[PDB]
C-alpha cells in the first residue's frame, strides 16, 4: 500500500465518473436499499399478497393507485406522531391487499429518510410474526413482560402513552389488554426492526434492549424462513 | 464496512445527522442522537463535519474532542467539535520602577501599574477595525505614595543630557483555550507610537512549565519574572533618554506587542493514554488554518475584560467549507460563551441579551444586514436564532451602561448608574465610609473628590489635588473603604457644626487627568464630577 | 480502471468535457457537467488538462484546487484550476530620515514618502517590454513641516568633506495569491540609474510568520521595520557622499529592487487534513514554470494600483501544453478579475469594458492584429470573446481617463475630470472648505493654490511657493478639508470685502514642481494650475 | 527555458555563457575626483583564427575583448598618463561594471563561471570569482544575469570579504593605453541541471546531474 493507492481509494466514492441521468441515480439507490433486508420478508410480503411500488416525484396523492381512495385516518405514523401528508414519502395501502408506495429519493445519503422505509416494511409484516392465529405468540408476551418495567432504557421501544397504561394497569398478561392496545405491540416490533436493519445503528438496540436483539437475531437466521414455508404451505 | 471519509472514527450519517457520546454499563459508547433516551440524561447533540479530521482545524479531532481522549488543560468548551482550541497569551505588567543611569536610594520612582487587553478599533471620523494580534496598554499610576512627592523629572534629577533606566516586573497570561507547553512568546515594549525600547525574550527551555488557561506562568503565589533584573546574561539595560522620558511623563502609558511562536502540541496516545508533547505538531501549522475558517466572537460579560471565541462556520465559495453544519447566532453563543434560556429568554447568568450591544466590521455588516433584509425584520434581538454565521467574521458583544475608548476598555458610564451603584451605606462616620459598590462599576473609577459644604452653602475641598484622588481602599470581605484621613495629616473631618453637609465627588477614567495644566494647575476646577454623598454632619457622629 | 495520466485524481474524459464540484447533504462529490441540472443550480462548469498534473504549473493540483482540500490562505479567484497561484512581495517605505556623519537634533530631516509598484514600460522616442521582476519607486515628500525649515544641505550642514548616512521604515506586502511562510526576500535599495546604496537582508529565521494575501509583514498595527537601525552586530549604515546626496536632492526618489527567494510551500496532508510546510518543494522551482506557460494580465480598475494575475493559455508549439483548454480573453478577464455579464456588457462593478484601454507589448500586438485582421473585425470590444491568448502574452488593461508616467502611474487626469470631481461642496468658512472629492480623483492631486480675487480682479497667492501647497488634509469620515489657516500665521483669510472672490487651484503631480527652478524661482509663477473653487465672499460666512 | 530550436532530439541543449563589461575606472593607488578616468566599453564574443601567413584554428573556449574608448567625454580632457598624474613609480588601480550573459540553449542555475582577466597576452590582471550560492537566480538563454533593468556586478567596489584591489603598475598601464583593449576567458564549470519529474511534473535541480559530466560528450559526438 503505496502513498498513490492509499490517495487513490480515499477518492473512490467522491468522484462520480459515471452519473450521466438524475432520477437514474435514484432508482439505483433504492434498489440497493430495498436488496440488504433479506429474501425471507420480501417473500412473506408477497404470501401475505403485499405490492411494492417506486413511484415519481408526487408526494401527496398525485399517485393514482393511492388516489383519491381509501386511506389513513390517524394522527400518528411516523415514530412520532405528525403525519403531515404533504410531506410524506412512504405510505402502505393495506385494506383489500397490502400495497407500499414508496418515493424515490437519495437514500445512501440519507439515512435518517432510509429508516421510515423500513419501519413501514416491519409495519406491515408485523401482524404475522406477533402472532400464530390470534394470540401473542407467547415468546412475544415474555419478552413484552421482560422489557416492560425490568430495564428503563428500553422505554426506546415503547410509546408515551403506551408506557403509562402497562405503567396503569402493571399485571397485563390478560387478553382484555392485549386486543385493546395491539397496535401499540405492532409500533414495538416494527421500530425494533427498522433499528435492527438499519445498518449504522443497530448497536443501539444490542446495547439499550439486549434481548430484543436475540429475538431479532434469532428471527434473521431462521425464524423469517419458517414462517415464509409455514405461510406457503398453508397457501396451497 | 461503515463509510468515513476523513478517517477521524465517527461515520458519516451520524456526523451528520447528530451524534452523542453515552456512558452504559461503564463502557462508553458512540450513538446517533435517539431523542427519547439521551434527551433525558442530558446529553449533548453534537453535529460536524463528514471530510474535516477536524471541524474548527484546530489540532485536536472531533473524536477525541467527544470522547474525552483530549489534553486535560483544554477549556472545557472547547470539547465541542465546533469551538476552536487554541492559545492567546499576552503579557501582564505589575510594577516599574525609574532611575538614572549612573546613592540611588530616593533618587528612583516606584509606580504601580495596570494592564489590559485591548481590541483597537477604527478612529471615530477624523484621522477593517479588528486583526489577529496580541497586545496590551499599561497604565502607570499618576497619583503619589509619600507626603510631599511631586515632578517626577525632578525627583529622580535629571537633566538634558540625562539617560535613565527601566525595570519592571511581568507576568504572561493565557487567555485562549489550549495551552502552551515550553516555549514562550516574544513580546516588545513600544513608547508612544513606534519607539521600541526593548524586547524581551525571556529565554527557552529554561523552564519545562505549563501555561494553562485562565493562569498566570510564574503563578500568584510565587515570584514575578523581573525585566532585566538579575543580569546573567543580561549585560544590557533598558535605557531611556530625556525626550523619551518627557513624552512618558506626558502620556504615563506604554504597549507590549506580543506576537505568536507557540511551542508543540501535546497529543493523546493511543496505546497507553499519554499526553506527551508531539515534536512534529507545532501551532504555526496550525494558527492561520484556524484564523481563516472561523468566525470569531468577542465578548465581556463575565467582567470588563474581553474573551475572544472562534466558532466554526460555513463559507459558500469552498467546497470542503460547505461541509460543517449551519451555524445560528444563538448556538453560537449558547455553546462558546455560556449563554441558555431558561424560559425562553437567552440571558447569560440572569443578565438578558437585550442588555448588550452588537458591533461588527464592514463586511459582517453588510453580511448581516441582507440577511435582515431578506427575513423582513428590523430587530436584531428577535431573530437571533436565524442569523446565519459564516467564515471570516467578527462580532463584538458589549455592555449596553458604559462607554469605551478607542482600546474598547471601559472609561466611564452615564451619571445615574454611578449615582445608584452608591445607595448601600454599611457604615459611616468621620474616619471613612463602609460601601456595597459593584465590582463591575468600581473598575471605572479613577478616584473621589471629598468636600465640606456650610450649612448655608459653601465649597471647601480636603483634597483639592489631581494626584490626590486615591481615597478608595477595598477590603478583603467585598466592602470598599473611602478615607478622609489619607490628605488630612491623618486627622479626622474636622466638622465645624453638627449642621454642616458633607459632599464626597467621583471622577471616571475618562475625566481624570494625568498630568498638570498648561500654567500651574494642580486643582480639581475643571474637572467634571457627579453627586455621591450628601448627608449631615450631625448623622455620621 | 479509467484512465488517469497525470495522477491528479480526476478521469481524463472529465478533465475534457467538463466537469463540476457539488456539495449534496453535507457531501461532496465531483461529477461531470450535464447542462440542464447543473446551471440551475449556480455552479461552474470547470476544463482542465488531462495530462498536467496542475494545468496552471503551481505547486497545488487540479483536484485540490476544486474540491477545497488547498492551503486556506490561497486567494479565491486561484482557486480555478486555470489562474496561478503564486506570491508577489514588494518593500513599502513610510518614512526616511536623514542625518550627517560623526547637538544634532535639528539637523536631520524626516519626511514622509509615498511607496508604489511599478511597471515600466517602453519609453517613447529618444533613449519583451514588458520584465518580471518586483521593483517599487518612493518619492520623498518635497514640502515643510517645520515652519522656517529650507535647503536640505544647510538645513543640516553638510560639506563636500562629509558624508551622509540614511535610515528609514520599511514594511512588506504580498499582493499576489498564494502566502509565504518563513523567508522574506532580499531588496536593495538602488538610487539613480545604478548606485546602489545598501542590500536590505533580513535575518534567517528570525520571524515564524505567514504573510498571506494582501497583507502586511509588520502589520498596520504594530510598529515598521527599521534599516540598520538595530545596530549591535549589524552597526554598519548606509552612507552617502556630497554628489550622491546632491543626487537625492534633486531627484527625490529612490528605487527598491526585490528578487524572488521565498521559502518552502505548505501543503494539504490528505491522513488528517493537516497544513505543513514541506521541505521537499520550493517555490524557485515553480517561478520560471509559472512564468513561461502563462499569460499576463495586469489591471488597475479597483484602484489606482497594478494588480497582476497569470491564466493558463497555450502554447503552439509544445504538445503538452496544446494540452490545455482554450481561453479566449472575455474569459480570462471573467475568471481572473471578476467582470461580469449582468445585461449583456462585460462590466467591473458599473464601469463598463470599453473605459478601459487595451495596451499590448510588441509580440502580443503582432499576435493580436493578426487574430483581428483574419476575423474581419477593427473594434476589439466587439469580438473580445474570440481573441484567443496565448502563452507568453503580456496585456496591460488601464483607465481611460488619467494620464500614466514611465512606471504606469496615474499622475494627473484631464481638467474637466478634475472640475466635474470638485462640484460636491459641503461646508464654505473663512477657514477651510469640506468637499466630496472621489478617492481616485484624489490620487493625482499634488497639491493646491489660494488666492483672492477682487472685485475688480488683482492676483494675491498666499501659498506662493513651490513647497508650500501642501494644506489639504482628509477627515476619516469621507470629507476632505482644505485649509487656508496653515500658511497665514494661524490667522483666517483676510476677507477684505464682501463682494470678493476665493480663487483655489489644483495642481497634479505631472505638474508639480519639486525643487526650486534656474535662478530663483520659489514661487508658483511657472506651475500649470486648474480652475476649481470661485464663489463670492457672501455665501461663505 | 531549454530554447525552442534545442526541442528537436537532433540539436543539443547546453550553455555558452561568456561575459559583458560594461564600462570602467581608472584611478591611481593612494582628492580623487577628478584624478580618474571614465570610459565606456564594447565587448563581443570572438571566434579566433588562424593567423594569415606569417605566425585547426576553430577550439572550445569562452572568451571575448573589450574595447575601451579611445574619444574624449569633456572639452579637453587629454593624455591619461597626465590625466591620473601618475610617474614610474606609481600603481593604479581598475574597477568596473561587468554582466554575465547566456547565448547557448539552456540555462544555468545556481553557479556562475570563473572569469579571468588578461591583458596583452599572458598577463592576468585578476581572476573574477563572483561567490556561488549566495545568488539563487537563474540565467536563461539570451538573457544577462543582472538583467538590463537591474544594476550591474560591479568589479571588487563594495570590499564585503575583498580586501584585495585590482593594482596595475606603470608598464601595463602603458600597453593598456597602447592597446585599450583586454580579455575575458571564461571557463565551463556551471552547475546541475533541472530535470522533469515524472510524478507531479515538477522541473527541479537534480543534485546528481551535472553539466561537466555531459559536456565533452556533446563535444564529441557533434558538429558545430
Ligand atoms: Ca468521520
Ligand atoms: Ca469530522
Ligand atoms: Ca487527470
Ligand atoms: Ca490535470
Amino acid at each position: 500500500k503505496t502513498e498513490k493507492e492509499k490517495f487513490k481509494d480515499s477518492i473512490n466514492n467522491l468522484v462520480k465518473t459515471e452519473f450521466t441521468n438524475e432520477t437514474l441515480d435514484k432508482i439505483q439507490q433504492t434498489q440497493d436499499l430495498l436488496k440488504k433486508i433479506p429474501k425471507d420478508v420480501l417473500e412473506i410480503y408477497s404470501e401475505l399478497g403485499g405490492e411494492i411500488y417506486f413511484t415519481d416525484i408526487d408526494l401527496v396523492e398525485h399517485k393514482e393507485l393511492q388516489d383519491l381512495s381509501e386511506e389513513e385516518k390517524n394522527s400518528m405514523n411516523s415514530r412520532g406522531e405528525k403525519v403531515p401528508f404533504a410531506s410524506r414519502f412512504v405510505f402502505e395501502k393495506k385494506r383489500e391487499t397490502p400495497k407500499l408506495i414508496i418515493n424515490i429519493k437519495d437514500y445512501a445519503i440519507n439515512s435518517e429518510q432510509s429508516k421510515e422505509v423500513y419501519y413501514e416494511i416491519g409495519k406491515g409484516i408485523s401482524l404475522d410474526i406477533i402472532s400464530k392465529d390470534k394470540s401473542l405468540d407467547p415468546e412475544f408476551l415474555n419478552l413484552i413482560k421482560s422489557l416492560s418495567d425490568d430495564s428503563d432504557s428500553s422505554d426506546l421501544l415503547f410509546s408515551q402513552k403506551f408506557k403509562e397504561k402497562l405503567e396503569l394497569n402493571n399485571k397485563s398478561i390478560d387478553i382484555n389488554f392485549i386486543k385493546e392496545n395491539l397496535t401499540e405491540f405492532q409500533h414495538a416490533f416494527s421500530l425494533a426492526f427498522s433499528y435492527y436493519f438499519a445498518p449504522d445503528h443497530r448497536t443501539v438496540l444490542e446495547l439499550y434492549a439486549p434481548d430484543m436483539f436475540e429475538y431479532m437475531n434469532k428471527l434473521e437466521k431462521g425464524g423469517f424462513e419458517k414462517i415464509s414455508e409455514s405461510l406457503k404451505k398453508e397457501g396451497v | 464496512t461503515v463509510p468515513d471519509r476523513d478517517n477521524d472514527g465517527i461515520p458519516d450519517s451520524l456526523e451528520v445527522e447528530g451524534y452523542t457520546v453515552d456512558v452504559k454499563n461503564k463502557r462508553t459508547f458512540l450513538s446517533p442522537w435517539i431523542s427519547n433516551i439521551h434527551e433525558k440524561k442530558g446529553l449533548t447533540k453534537y453535529k460536524s463535519s463528514p471530510e474535516k479530521w477536524s471541524t474548527a482545524s484546530d489540532p485536536y479531532s472531533d473524536f477525541e474532542k467527544v470522547t474525552g481522549r483530549i489534553d486535560g488543560n483544554v477549556s472545557p468548551e472547547a470539547n465541542h467539535p465546533l469551538v476552536a482550541a487554541y492559545p492567546i497569551v499576552h503579557v501582564d505588567m505589575e510594577n516599574i520602577i525609574l532611575s538614572k543611569n549612573e546613592d540611588s536610594q530616593t533618587r528612583t520612582i516606584s509606580k504601580n501599574t495596570s494592564t489590559s487587553r485591548t481590541h483597537t478599533s477604527e478612529v471615530h471620523g477624523n484621522a477593517a477595525g479588528f486583526s489577529n494580534s496580541n497586545s496590551s496598554t499599561v497604565a502607570i499610576d499618576h497619583s503619589l505614595s509619600l507626603a510631599g512627592e511631586r515632578t517626577w523629572a525632578e525627583t529622580m534629577g535629571l537633566n538634558t543630557a540625562d539617560t535613565a533606566r527601566l525595570n519592571a516586573n511581568i507576568r504572561y497570561v493565557n487567555t485562549g483555550t489550549a495551552p502552551i507547553y515550553n516555549v514562550l512568546p516574544t513580546t516588545s515594549l513600544v513608547l508612544g507610537k513606534n519607539q521600541t525600547l526593548a524586547t524581551i525574550k525571556a529565554k527557552e527551555n529554561q523552564l519545562s512549565q505549563i501555561l494553562a488557561p485562565n493562569n498566570y506562568y510564574p503563578s500568584k503565589n510565587l515570584a514575578p519574572i523581573a525585566l532585566n533584573a538579575q543580569d546573567d546574561f543580561s549585560s544590557t539595560p533598558i535605557t531611556m533618554n530625556y525626550n523619551q522620558f518627557l513624552e512618558l511623563e506626558k502620556t504615563k502609558q506604554l504597549r507590549l506587542d506580543t506576537d505568536q511562536v507557540y511551542g508543540n502540541i501535546a497529543t493523546y496516545n493511543f496505546e497507553n493514554g499519554r499526553v506527551r508533547v508531539d515534536t512534529g505538531s507545532n501551532w504555526s501549522e496550525v494558527l492561520p488554518q484556524i484564523q481563516e475558517t472561523t468566525a470569531r466572537i468577542i465578548f465581556n460579560g463575565k467582567d470588563l475584560n474581553l474573551v475572544e471565541r472562534r466558532i466554526a462556520a460555513v463559507n459558500p465559495s469552498d467546497p470542503l467549507e460547505t461541509t460543517k453544519p449551519d451555524m445560528t447566532l444563538k448556538e453560537a453563543l449558547k455553546i462558546a460563551f455560556g449563554f441558555n434560556e431558561p424560559n425562553g429568554n437567552l440571558q447569560y447568568q440572569g443578565k438578558d441579551i437585550t442588555e448588550f450591544d452588537f458591533n461588527f466590521d464592514q463586511q459582517t455588516s453588510q453580511n448581516i444586514k441582507n440577511q435582515l433584509a431578506e427575513l423582513n425584520a428590523t430587530n436584531i434581538y428577535t431573530v437571533l436564532d436565524k442569523i446565519k454565521l459564516n467564515a471570516k467574521m467578527n462580532i463584538l458583544i458589549r455592555d449596553k451602561r458604559f462607554h469605551y475608548d478607542r482600546n474598547n476598555i471601559a472609561v466611564g458610564a452615564d451619571e445615574s448608574v454611578v449615582k445608584e451603584a452608591h445607595r448601600e451605606v454599611i457604615n459611616s462616620s468621620t474616619e471613612g465610609l463602609l460601601l456595597n459598590i459593584d465590582k463591575d462599576i468600581r473598575k471605572i473609577l479613577s478616584g473621589y473628590i471629598v468636600e465640606i459644604e456650610d450649612t448655608e452653602g459653601l465649597k471647601e475641598v480636603i483634597n483639592d489635588r489631581y494626584d490626590m484622588l486615591n481615597i478608595s481602599s477595598l477590603r478583603q470581605d467585598g466592602k470598599t473603604f473611602i478615607d478622609f484621613k489619607k490628605y488630612n495629616d491623618k486627622l479626622p473631618l474636622y466638622i465645624s457644626n453638627p449642621n454642616y453637609k458633607v459632599n464626597v465627588y467621583a471622577v471616571t477614567k475618562e475625566n481624570t487627568i494625568i498630568n498638570p495644566s498648561e500654567n500651574g494647575d494642580t486643582s480639581t476646577n475643571g474637572i467634571k464630577k457627579i453627586l455621591i454623598f450628601s448627608k449631615k454632619g450631625y448623622e455620621i457622629g
